[PDB]
């Protein structure tokens, strides 16, 4: 399927829970990787799901500091899960556009 | 590199007047765009956050919207107290700079100037040095002349003009013009006169004192 | 309720340098980073950057590089910002500000780069005339000359008299000092009988001034 | 290849909070998944979790301990801390700084600190006297010989001892400290070598009492 | 939260014998159970985190097991290095917990304890006398002290490389019940030893 599409299938909110708990101070960890692993290929389309989780929680993003700290929760998830991280995530200037 | 082109850059409107400021990107910075108003001689104060989330304390007629690149700032019903100059600025990862700024004032109707003339003081007489001071209160539009004469001669480069903000209730601007002379010169001549030239007056008014 | 309060005006000579401090308060100080804002006399806002309040880094806008230095101090929740090898045109007020639904402004430092010094206002009276429109409405004042720096403040009877007052913007004199003048317009029957007295305070010389206007 | 220091008082009296401050050697609080922590375990027992922090602040505690447990990140100092108050005797222990690690493939400490040892008392600061243990004492029976240092009465825990400044190393006992009636710590440290090396080599002992901030040197002799 | 119910002090195991060690969650803890190893004087090293996964800098001897509820760390081939308390700890929860700790001990040759004796050395000079025994490299424990010429402290070592204990008796008189005498005996019952031993010295 599309990238779009392989995202809008799995649940991201255990990966959103869990990244803007650490921002903001059962498993939503486990659950995370768990709802990433319902995809076709996770060495692909990860960039757009990273971005999403991102564009999912903008309005709770105040200001450049915390988007900046969701950006390095974001490009660490994957080591997280023990997966690959991808070596084009431009999130950057998807951050600076949601 | 992000430009902030905000649309406004003057606008005039009557009291209870639907304004709309308009800032524009050059590329999208999506919601992450503020609105904030200065006035004169005060720190600015947000209006707007996230391009369309009202500040605590705002009033209600305030009003903004767009994402992407086109954002609006809407003053539903605009007020006497509404002057000011209004800046939208972008607070994304990369940047954070302003607009160039929109400054609004009232149209009101047309108001004749109040003319005075102060003549200098005894202790300052003593200092050596004359200054004569005209007053404008009250008038609308801003655009007022004004005109020194001693012994009936214009005098040039001898004043200093000074214009207060736009009342912030009676929507008027108020204006002074202080003449500076030297003591020899001030007792030189005996009539000071301030010749005012306004819209709202059919012929000019001067008002002059005998000293000197 | 979120507070950004700055430390006061500070005048400098060329070469020197300054610091302004901006301390936070009513919020967490390394939840949002700290912006600063300069704004030159009767321009816009000009965005100098921000500082990281969590990790220190500072980032700076391309104009505001190398002579302007970011740095806080997080036990005290304050945000610095240092000025060096100040210029005539660095002269300007210097802002303080954070983003987001909590974010607020500074009230501002103004900053005064120039080589003069310090000298405090002489107040002389704007007299009302003798012939005042008996039934209407007549104008007094005072002159506040040969001040420096900025700013002045007038208030009139000790701040209770505040409807019908103008105080007019200061005018850069050729002398190089600073010279406004206030006005009232007060009831004409009212002279005489009251006294209407202008409070001058220029804080940088720590001089107030009380005269008395009457005809 | 970071390393954590933990610093801080080692007297702490009873009605006051203790405070202690860990250093990381490599940059890395600012990293994300990686929880500040400290743990305590007290003589005679074994290890207790008091807490984690992250570098946001995002912080958890032991439950039996919250109320009692402050914790704070200076990121640009490369520094965390531990504010615990209202100590008791129970509060007795050695704590060490560690830093875990949140993964779902790794939920542990993966480096601790060196621990500092912290008494709750209200009794004061006192340092050590160290004397000297004869070896052989004039008769040698046997191909290897024993000499040894008395570190006697000092307060509180613990006291280094060290034999030629860290050079000898191997046959080194060093016996744990006993408290006497006084009040007072005191230990033994000894070790064996070859009795054909009494007067070609000089053995100094060195005992170091971080609580007290004293360091002695004694020299054994025949 | 979550208790982690570990197995008892384990016995003393001779090099090359099998050692397991239990820990039990009351609530299931998952996958995420660590185990720690933490010698004498020394911080808690990691060992194996998650299941089976050892750590790095860990020997192949080390190996871990279990599901949720049951957990399993076992040493192959044990090593004199081995003597060391064992923790388990979790992090299913936020609320992180330790296990009670399994030390364990090795079994080595019975050996036979090195005797040494130390008199007085000038801290009469406040005049108190401190006499010290020294036991060297014996196995067994359980050592007999006897001071004949009863107030004498005694401090134990534990095991080490050779897993061998080390005794010390300090003997603390005056100095004036310490010129009350001039033989100053110390024997020791080994019970691994072929006879009492006896240490003395004059004056």
């Amino acid at each position: 399927m599309s990238c779009e599409r392989q995202v809008d299938r799995v649940n991201l909110k255990p990966c959103e829970q869990h990244i803007m708990q650490r921002i903001m101070g059962s498993d939503q960890q486990q659950r995370c990787c768990d709802e990433l692993n319902e995809m076709e290929n996770t060495q692909g389309c990860m960039c757009e799901a990273l971005q999403q989780i991102m564009e999912n929680q903008c309005d709770r993003l105040q200001d450049r500091q915390m988007v900046q700290q969701f950006k390095r929760e974001l490009m660490s998830l994957p080591q997280q899960c023990n997966f690959r991280a991808p070596q084009r995530c431009d999130l950057d200037v998807s951050g600076g556009r949601c | 590199d992000i430009q902030m082109t905000q649309s406004p850059s003057t606008l005039s409107a009557s009291v209870g007047d639907r304004v709309t400021i308009t800032c524009r990107a050059s590329q999208s910075i999506g919601t992450w765009l503020a609105w904030h108003q200065q006035k004169p001689g005060t720190a600015p104060k947000v209006l707007i956050y996230k391009a369309s989330n009202l500040k605590s304390g705002v009033p209600s007629r305030f009003s903004g919207s767009g994402s992407g690149t086109d954002f609006t700032l809407t003053i539903s019903s605009l007020q006497p107290d509404d002057v000011a100059t209004y800046y939208c600025q972008q607070y994304n990862t990369y940047s954070g700079t302003f607009g160039q700024g929109t400054r609004v004032e009232i149209k009101r109707t047309v108001a004749a100037p109040s003319v005075f003339i102060f003549p200098p003081s005894d202790e300052q007489l003593k200092s050596g040095t004359a200054s004569v001071v005209c007053l404008l209160n009250n008038f609308y539009p801003r655009e007022a002349k004004v005109q020194w004469k001693v012994d009936n001669a214009l005098q040039s480069g001898n004043s200093q003009e000074s214009v207060t903000e736009q009342d912030s209730k009676d929507s008027t601007y108020s204006l002074s013009s202080t003449l500076t002379l030297s003591k020899a010169d001030y007792e030189k001549h005996k009539v000071y006169a301030c010749e005012v030239t306004h819209q709202g007056l059919s012929s000019p008014v001067t008002k002059s004192f005998n000293r000197g | 309720q979120v507070q950004l309060v700055q430390s006061g005006s500070e005048l400098r000579k060329p070469g020197a340098s300054v610091k302004v401090s901006c301390k936070a308060s009513g919020y967490t100080f390394t939840k949002y980073g700290m912006n600063w804002v300069r704004q030159a006399p009767g321009q816009g806002l000009e965005w100098m950057g921000w500082i990281n309040t969590n990790t220190a880094k500072p980032t700076y806008a391309q104009d505001f590089t190398g002579r302007f230095v970011f740095s806080l101090d997080t036990s005290v929740n304050t945000a610095y910002l240092e000025i060096s090898g100040l210029k005539a045109e660095d002269t300007a007020v210097y802002y303080c500000a954070t983003d987001g639904s909590e974010g607020s402004w500074g009230q501002g430092t103004l900053v005064t780069v120039s080589s003069a010094s310090t000298k405090g206002p002489s107040v002389f009276p704007l007299a009302p005339s003798s012939k005042s429109t008996s039934g209407g409405t007549a104008a007094l004042g005072c002159l506040v000359k040969d001040y420096f720096p900025e700013p002045v403040t007038v208030s009139w009877n000790s701040g209770a008299l505040t409807s019908g007052v103008h105080t007019f913007p200061a005018v850069l004199q050729s002398s190089g000092l600073y010279s406004l003048s206030s006005v009232v317009t007060v009831p004409s029957s009212s002279l005489g009988t009251q006294t209407y007295i202008c409070n001058v305070n220029h804080k940088p010389s720590n001089t107030k001034v009380d005269k008395k206007v009457e005809p």
